[PDB]
């Protein structure tokens, strides 16, 4: 059967605060398709080859 | 489930049911069919 990660139990309450104290800077990255193969096709030579 | 005073019951899934959903969620997959 498919995980969908560990448990995790936040303990909340009425007076509980976690406020972090250290940072780690991370960089991720995106791949992003910005355009295509730009084709052109000749309706002559394709239907009609020779 | 005392989360200030904002009452999430009819938000939160419910236990006492097999599909373990929350009663808005149960309305909504008996309406759209």
């Amino acid at each position: 059967t498919m995980s969908l990660g560990a448990e995790n139990s936040v303990a909340y309450s009425n007076n509980s605060i976690a406020i972090p104290t250290n940072f780690t800077i991370s960089v991720t990255t995106e791949i992003l398709p910005v355009s295509m193969t730009k084709t052109s096709v000749d309706c002559t030579m394709y239907i009609c080859g020779d | 489930k005392y989360f200030g005073g904002f009452n999430f019951s009819q938000i939160l899934p419910d236990p006492s049911k097999p599909s373990k959903r929350s009663p808005i969620e149960d309305l909504l997959f008996n309406k759209v069919t």
